[PDB]
């Protein structure tokens, strides 16, 4: 019955994350909300995350990401693939089919089940700058919608960006709320002025 | 393309043995009803055909089937007494994997919030009329007095006193009362009484209102509340 | 060559289950509504006798079937309540895959128009008598007072006054209505007041068409809209 | 719920369709009329669309044929072909029998039944102009009515010629309407005097 922490935890790198500018065309496939703080984007598509850091983090450290529900009544309900979509010929061999969260791009990707828990989550080596870049990017796919009957169903979710070591042991934490949606410039903008 | 979201018959022919069911729909997998139902039955669930609180809290572990959320005289009595609201594609993921799904990743919208204006998620709630003592006053017994004397009570009411609008004597003490709940058919005597004796007078949709928030709601904090308005 | 179109009875006893039908046709695969009616009933699909949409709003997903577009009294019921009219090939096709095909790529055309002068298409549409107050005026219970009145408030309408022609007397209030909807036997003294009270009057085509185009169309917009128009 | 997009645009390439004049006779076999950008044409019968273009885009470069019904109230129900001609031996193998349009002439069409939409859509590659020639033909086959029943049912529809690059992304786009009819000239000219 434990919840994963979110707080904001910068920690010794001055961990922190950078998304990609988009603005609000409903063609776009990924658009962040700084304002909100919070993701929307669509079905399996590309969602580039960017780690930035003041330190260089040693190799051998992990990047994770797991979602949890947002809302307090939900937080410890497991958040997983509704079973529609698990019914689903995506799998690309790599990624479990009850995994809500995968990485594209990365070869060196590893799936976490966890057996105490039971939150999914998936980690990839943690990998320097391109030369010629001040961050790491990883592009992350959502492989359900936020209304998905079975999975999210309406609920919104977090996702939950953490920096370990090789011994799983706590470097950084941060994160970002979640919208995966038909029309995400819509919802982005629709969102925005309801505050 | 339409059996698939549908899902097989049960194999395991005891799947939701122990388990009592309430299907209703409104007035996205089209919802049919009859499949749905056939589902359940080969699967040993239990159909009740009307609300029956006895059974819900005893024998089965009761479930309100359906599409969406809906406002029917089924939908409220669960949402007051607790029943969960599951959508039926629960039933069909359940019989897909001959194995009963989490509900709790099924929940339909409790409903329309005209406060919030928007639908609202179904969450954990005290029941929204405990120790209230209302006085119910309409010109029908089914649709109104006997309906919402149901609700009211399921929802934790203390008393509700029914009073048939012109076709009854007022020899009550209105004095008793929290709340009159009533609709343009209340007599004037009653209205005048209740307005000096600071007794609040409202209608259905206060009650209904109060059974999508999940708590008991301002008398006044919408005009749909008044006892007389009308469509317009 | 015959049974080719036709198709078999379903095979899959509950092909149709959670579905009732509304029949009709006229006075392209030949329309066998004897075959159509007993595949149907081999898929458990609900056969509905006459119109009712108690079962068409709660029990089933009700369709009509037919093998083109009517004018009788159960087409214009579907129309007005918004049952879609299916091609029987809807019936035909899926006894065949053994599968439900999706009723939308079967939809059969609304009607005829006057206004257009040409067969239009059905698409969605808000009640084209929303509210509206008739005044009902024939010498016919059945085959008009009956039929329209029904027609009328499942369409929409506030209200329908029913009024026999000359077996009955003119105590009513012509200015609490919209529109007056008769035949060649409706009474002068109807006319010559509605006249004076502006309350316009027209016979059963201009519903009919109300119902084909999917909107409330002018009261004078084609001459057969004249009560007392005569074929001619 | 998404409604593919049909909006005009030549892009970086100049991207124009082209077709052939056939004025009206009854044994015309596809006619187009400029006035109403629309072509007429009958079952299964060759329909040239020609590509122009202004630059030669790279090859690697894909041309995408897809049917989308032109009435808004439609606009979200996929165009297939009826059930009953799906029941036909005229599968020329290649062409999956429930797509509506094929390509004729060319091998290396492909046949997309997109996991996410549902819409299907028929894609060969780009091919520079024949030498002698301005622009790239291309020979689509409608294999249904618009009348069929069970399938487009007398619903208009329109094609979208895409222009993409080898990644899915868009370069080029434009689209004409289209009836599949017994009297292609006869119905052109009952149309144009529509007007
Ligand atoms: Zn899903
Ligand atoms: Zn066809």
């Amino acid at each position: 019955s434990s919840v994963p922490s979110q707080k904001t935890y910068q920690g010794s790198y001055g961990f922190r994350l950078g998304f990609l500018h988009s603005g609000t065309a409903k063609s776009v496939t990924c658009t962040y909300s700084p304002a909100l703080n919070k993701m929307f984007c669509q079905l399996a598509k590309t969602c580039p995350v960017q780690l930035w850091v003041d330190s260089t983090p040693p190799p051998g450290t992990r990047v994770r990401a797991m979602a949890i529900y947002k809302q307090s009544q939900h937080m410890t309900e497991v958040v997983r693939r509704c079973p529609h979509h698990e019914r689903c010929s995506d799998s690309d061999g790599l990624a479990p089919p009850q995994h809500l969260i995968r990485v594209e791009g990365n070869l060196r990707v590893e799936y976490l089940d966890d057996r105490n828990t039971f939150r999914h989550s998936v980690v990839v080596p943690y990998e320097p700058p391109e030369v010629g870049s001040d961050c790491t990017t990883i592009h992350y796919n959502y492989m359900c919608n936020s209304s998905c009957m079975g999975g999210m169903n309406r609920r919104p979710i977090l996702t939950i960006i953490t920096l370990e070591d090789s011994s799983g042991n706590l470097l950084g934490r941060n994160s970002f709320e979640v919208r995966v949606c038909a029309c995400p410039g819509r919802d982005r903008r629709t969102e925005e002025e309801n505050l | 393309a339409l059996e698939e979201q549908r899902g097989p018959l049960p194999l395991n022919k005891t799947l939701f043995l122990g388990y009592a069911f309430l299907l209703t729909m409104a007035t996205i997998p089209p919802f049919n009803k009859q499949y749905t139902e056939s589902q359940l039955r080969a699967g040993a669930g239990y159909i009740l055909e009307d609300f029956n609180e006895a059974q819900c809290n005893t024998a089965y572990q009761c479930l309100l089937i359906a599409d969406q959320h809906c406002r029917t005289r089924k939908y409220f009595l669960c949402l007051a007494s607790g029943i969960p609201c599951v959508s039926h594609v629960w039933v069909h993921d359940s019989c897909h994997a001959n194995q009963l799904q989490n509900y709790r990743n099924y929940l339909l919208p409790a409903g329309y919030s005209l406060e919030e204006q928007r639908i609202l998620d179904w969450q954990p709630r005290e029941n929204p009329f405990q120790n209230l003592k209302v006085l119910l006053v309409s010109d029908q017994q089914q649709n109104f007095l006997e309906l919402w004397s149901e609700i009211l009570m399921t929802g934790g009411a203390a008393s509700v006193k029914q009073h048939h609008s012109s076709a009854h004597n007022k020899d009550i003490a209105l004095g008793v009362f929290d709340v009159v709940v009533t609709d343009p058919s209340c007599p004037a005597s009653v209205l005048k009484c209740a307005e000096a004796l600071q007794l609040p007078v409202v209608s259905q949709e206060w009650v209904i209102q109060c059974l999508i928030v999940g708590e008991r709601i301002g008398f006044k904090q919408h005009p749909k509340y008044k006892h007389d308005y009308v469509s317009h």
